[PDB]
């Protein structure tokens, strides 16, 4: 089964908070140990409140963060701080972004949302593991 | 170089768990040529958790170089 990082596109309102789930399939008996990313925005539309481990995710407390490094650019890390039985096993959401959808954006539009750059994830063995990825968007209703 | 701990050309996530192998004591040498050019952030010509977590804001955006 092949690896995929994509991002969602999701319905939402101008004026309304919306959620965009960070998706990971294809995750192989061998885990995901690492992750590194950066997400685009389109900050003309969107602006970002807060980031959150999805339910795959392993004590996120510990292993996960997420940081708005400047307007419109999000970076994503992921680590098995035990590096020994804290992988992540399951395809899911690995990451929500919370927006709020500005109120200025036109109905029907499109914010998007997108992977910028090379990511990297690791698996158990801590070998790298090529994901297909499929960006996302905020579609304005 | 400083970050580049498997010496693969980028400072990633991959580079931030092997330093997290090296605290735990679990690898003893990394795959750079020199380890403490690679792994030492702060300067004390050592690697240990403030190495790894200066790693962390710099994988994070939240700082720019070491
Ligand atoms: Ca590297
Ligand atoms: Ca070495
Ligand atoms: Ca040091």
């Amino acid at each position: 089964t092949g690896f995929n990082l994509s991002i969602d596109t999701v319905e939402g309102n101008p004026g309304s908070s919306v959620v965009v789930p960070v998706k990971l399939s294809g995750i192989s008996k061998n885990g995901i140990s690492t992750a590194d990313f950066t997400v685009t925005y389109d900050a003309t539309k969107l602006e970002y409140i807060s980031g959150d481990a999805g339910s795959i995710v392993t004590n996120p407390g510990v292993n996960f963060g997420i940081n708005k490094e400047s307007d419109g650019k999000l970076k994503v890390l992921f680590l098995d701080y035990t590096m020994s039985t804290g992988y992540i096993s399951t395809d899911g959401v690995f990451a929500n972004l919370n927006f709020n959808i500005k109120s200025s954006a036109a109905i029907g539009s499109k914010a998007e949302v997108s992977i910028s750059g090379t990511p990297t994830f690791g698996d158990s063995t801590l070998t790298p593991v090529v994901a297909k990825v499929t960006n996302g968007a905020v579609n304005l209703e | 170089k400083p970050g580049d701990v498997d010496g693969n050309g980028s400072i990633n996530s991959i580079d931030f768990a092997l330093m997290r192998n090296y605290l735990l004591g679990n690898l003893k040498d990394f795959p750079a040529e020199d380890d403490i050019k690679a792994g030492d952030l702060n300067g004390d010509k050592s690697i240990n958790i403030n190495d790894f977590a200066i790693m962390r804001m710099y994988l994070l955006g939240m700082i720019t170089k070491f």
